[PDB]
RNA sequence: UGGUGACUCUAGAUAACCUCGGGCCGAUCGCACGCCGGCGGCGACGACCCAUUCGAACGUCUGCCCUAUCAACUUUCGAUGGUAGUCGCCGUGCCUACCAUGGUGACCACGGGUGACGGGGAAUCAGGGUUCGAUUCCGGAGAGGGAGCCUGAGAAACGGCUACCACAUCCAAGGAAGGCAGCAGGCGCGCAAAUUACCCACUCCCGACCCGGGGAGGUAGUGACGAAAAAUAACAAUACAGGACUCUUUCGAGGCCCUGUAAUUGGAAUGAGUCCACUUUAAAUCCUUUAACGAGGAUCCAUUGGAGGGCAAGUCUGGUGCCAGCAGCCGCGGUAAUUCCAGCUCCAAUAGCGUAUAUUAAAGUUGCUGCAGUUAAAAAGCUCGUAGUUGGAUCUCUCUCGGCCGAAGCGUUUACUUUGAAAAAA
RNA sequence: UACCUGGUUGAUCCUGCCAGUAGCAUAUGCUUGUCUCAAAGAUUAAGCCAUGCAUGUCUAAGUACGCACGGCCGGUACAGUGAAACUGCGAAUGGCUCAUUAAAUCAGUUAUGGUUCCUUUGGUCGCUCGUACUUGGAUAACUGUGGUAAUUCU
């Protein structure tokens, strides 16, 4: 067969702006979609961009029936900018992290804790 | 502090005399009828009713009016009527000591497959529910020790994808076609 | 043990707020407010694990750093901050009311109310006391203090607020036959009319109810509200009307309502 | 005025006082528009006082292991009480002055011991119990040992300070600087215990704060502490074996069912593993899902203890010959060793099994339930006697205002029994 | 599952203990394919610690004449972003360990009418009879001159 979306558990939350629900996902004998093919989906399903739409926690049951996540399509993007968590929002390209790892900062940090002033900025 | 949760149990009991011979003849016996791997699942299913044995007789000593007894009666008959170890006739807290080991083993997975006609025996029926060519319902089924409840026994199939019952052929099918 | 603690633990938070074993170590300790530490629900509680509106503590800092919630007419930033019995939430963005009224299993339900129900609220006064040259001052269980009530209101009493003016606008004596709700105990949740009252001098005055199918229950005194005048309430009750079922009939209830509908 | 069971409560009134180290009545900031030199709406921040929100502190009642080879203890070093004060946030011998001579104890005071932090709880347990609880929840205490403090609402704080004691660091010898019973890690100790990893994504906490931080906490690494599920094969044809809930003058047809070191043969099934794309997730850090390859000695080879009894299973064979060794106990071994060293075979549990120690049941061998004391261990030489323990019969709607109860009260007290309230979760 | 068995004797019945038997918790030995949950320097040394980290914090709303960036007209008092520093808050929570501790801690009960309370929340806050269209002096950050082998010294 081919692949089918459905909505458990649908909610409007008009208080982050978006649509929040639970996605079952029927891939009878196929690999775990990849979330992308979900957000077409759901963009088809719910006529709008797939840029608005972001899903999570999939999860396979045993046996290799379906899957089910979470997914919650926002009114635009900026309110999607606004609401969603970073790493979901560097899913889609649309946040870069802090390259530095917990060390450097903590030692940089313990090492300007040694200096007075504007040698702070000279620390690093 | 942690956020796990260090909740568990032993599930079987290990026999005060290690070596009775007529204890060890019985275990064999049911071993070998119902295809279960060592003592250990005869000794699990053991404790099982001895516990549900216990909870009935606890039970028998109260009240026949006892609001505790009545809720906790009726709950306990309810849950071994619906595996189908007891008769939904005799529901009473009585009946519960007259259930021997072999009505708990009877409502395998393993001992259902074999009846039910998908396998040739018991131990052909524990390969299979093991090899995920079982499923209850829509759900593959890997575990031989599985209770079926009563509302489960009409849909044992044979799985949508197993070679048996699904329709694709396994590894060793599809060398030998491959060799030719 | 120097100093106020500030965290509560999962397993030492109220049982009442239904929070997992799982999901992290700490609880959200509530903010000191109008109600206590035990007798309260957290902001963060209500709006993610009862109304589901946010997925995790931060998005519920998302929706209160917005200004959408207000208690009892007021806009609370406080993701912490204790909303107790009695106390009313509004949700003017999705245009829905709750007031925190107990379930009869002793927790708080998500109980809806009308816009018109949620101008007002109830309040069991704590003390009465003349101060300041002659004024006299009535403390309810909110905390609240009212200047110059009405000269009839006396401890124990219930008086119903206006909450956007905060005045008193009537109140019921606590008298037997008026209806009541328990606050704390076994008996927490339970909705009855008063019956009886056996004064102990020095020690808790003990309050009998008869609940309104015919069920009998005792209280102490500080565990009772007065909801209305009569067997009338003065609020909307949650689903069930405060009347506790046996765990029997809540089995047979249910087996009831799965062969009605499924 | 008001309140409590109860105030020397709250409120009111009068004569005054008000700390040089006097206390209250805003010289503070942002955003929007607004009408005469006007009057303003919405917030942020900051005082004072009142209001158990969060607490803290200090009292009541009951409950705490062993020990008499600890029977008297405390009263100069306040011991018990009274009066006045000091100090303290307050009650109080908390301290001081004076007065009294008290206070505790076989119903175990005082002293000693504790591989003693207390409790929720854990193991075991027919009923009764016996042991354990450093350990993630609550309470306490400490931060090398003592002691003294600063700041502050809160500390006698130690990832704060001051000093001494012990240890130890850098020194240009003038000085300076310490505190892992936080997370990792190292040494030492020992029978005995993991990575100098990733992240604030979750749970929450802190801050001026929607934004920053958190070795709290999470996530992985080591992990046979432990617990759950669960592979190491299934089927068929083919010798043969037996029965025969099948047919016949023993006979035999035994595919009419079920076994069987048959390394027989035959095709099926599949995951351990290697690998790919997802999914997971803060980051593929597994599990799950799809796909490729992946079993015949399926060498993709299960072990740990045993085979006289207790106790399941060989007085089979070879070796040794009171030796070596086995053996928890009884015992085996000095030329057929059922017991040692081995081969074969067998059985017990099985991804687990053996051993040492502590502990529970067994132990009705600590006995309350529930043991014993003529002779097996044991009744004092005998009598008196205070605590202690036990103690014969009997004795058959409590008054009110409001004379339908909407409504009363003091009925000798206790134990006991039933009920009700209150009583963290895990 | 309210259970016993071997061993004193030529043999017997006892007393009685030893030994066996099962769980549990530490250590250890041999062995180990899959998968889930999970304890883990407590015991002896509350013994000693190299190194790194573990507590910091800014909104429209305390103080911005650091071009360190910055532009919109730029002798517009202050455009704005913003390190530093002063100010405020926190650092008394958390985490660790169990040395001390025997009516002590602790548990249940009750009391504070015998006290303290940052913060939150609700009140009171023109109640006083005698330049205000806004007062005073420092001091940091910054510039510049140094001292000590040495410090988060100054």
């Amino acid at each position: 067969d081919t692949v089918t979306i459905r909505t458990r558990k649908f909610m409007t939350n008009r208080l982050l702006q978006r649509k929040q629900m639970v996605i079952d996902v029927l891939h009878p004998g196929k690999a775990t979609v990849p979330k992308t093919e979900i957000r077409e989906k759901l963009a088809k399903m719910y006529k709008t961009t797939p840029d608005v739409i972001f899903v999570f926690g999939f999860r396979t049951h045993f046996g290799g029936g379906k899957t089910t996540g979470f997914g919650m399509i926002y009114d635009s993007l900026d309110y999607a900018k606004k609401n969603e968590p970073k790493h979901r929002l560097a899913r889609h390209g649309l946040y870069e992290k802090k390259k530095t790892s917990r060390k450097q900062r903590k030692e940089r940090k313990n090492r300007m804790k040694k200096v007075r002033g504007t040698a702070k900025a000279n620390v690093g | 502090p942690v956020a796990r949760s260090w909740v568990c149990r032993k599930t079987y009991v290990t026999p005060r005399r290690p070596f009775e011979k007529s204890r060890l003849d019985q275990e064999l016996k049911l071993i070998g009828e119902y295809g279960l791997r060592n003592k250990r699942e005869v000794w699990r299913v053991k404790f099982t009713l001895a516990k549900i044995r216990k909870a009935a007789r606890e039970l028998l000593t109260l009240d026949e009016k006892d609001p505790r007894r009545l809720f906790e009666g009726n709950a306990l008959l309810r849950r071994l009527v619906r595996i189908g170890v007891l008769d939904e006739g005799k529901m009473k807290l009585d009946y519960i000591l007259g259930l021997k080991i072999e009505d708990f083993l009877e409502r395998r997975l393993q001992t259902q497959v074999f009846k039910l006609g998908l396998a040739k025996s018991i131990h052909h029926a524990r390969v299979l529910i093991r090899q995920r060519h079982i499923r209850v319902r829509k759900q593959v089924v890997n575990i031989p020790s599985f209770i079926v409840r009563l509302d489960s026994q009409k849909h044992i199939d044979f799985s949508l994808r197993s070679p048996y019952g699904g329709g694709r052929p396994g590894r060793v099918k599809r060398k030998n076609a491959k060799k030719g | 043990a120097r100093g106020p603690k500030k965290h509560l633990k999962r397993v030492a938070a109220p049982k009442h707020w239904m929070l997992d074993k799982l999901t992290g170590v700490f609880a959200p300790r509530p903010s000191t407010g109008p109600h206590k530490l035990r007798e309260c629900l957290p902001l963060i509680i209500f709006l993610r694990n009862r109304l589901k509106y946010a997925l995790t503590g931060d998005e519920v800092k998302k929706i209160c750093m917005q200004r959408f919630i207000k208690i009892d007419g007021k806009v609370r930033t406080d993701i912490t901050y204790p909303a107790g019995f009695m106390d009313v939430i509004s949700i003017d963005k999705t245009g829905e009311n709750f007031r925190l009224i107990y379930d009869t299993k002793g927790r708080f339900a998500v109980h809806r109310i009308t816009p018109e129900e949620a101008k007002y609220k109830l309040c069991k006064v704590r003390k009465i006391f003349v101060g300041t040259k002659g004024i006299p001052h009535l403390v309810t269980h909110d905390a609240r203090t009212i200047r110059y009530p009405d000269p009839l209101i006396k401890v124990n009493d219930t008086i119903q607020i206006d909450l956007e003016t905060g005045k008193i606008t009537d109140f019921i004596k606590f008298d037997t036959g008026n209806l009541c709700m328990v606050t704390g105990g076994a008996n927490l949740g339970r909705i009855g009319v008063i019956t009886n009252r056996e004064r102990h001098p020095g020690s808790f005055d003990v309050v009998h109810v008869k609940d309104a199918n015919g069920n009998s229950f005792a209280t102490r005194l500080s565990n009772i509200f007065v909801i209305g005048k009569g067997n009338k309430p003065w609020i909307s009750l949650p689903r069930g009307k405060g009347i506790r079922l046996t765990i029997a009939e809540e089995r047979d209830k249910r087996l009831a309502a799965k062969q009605s509908s499924g």
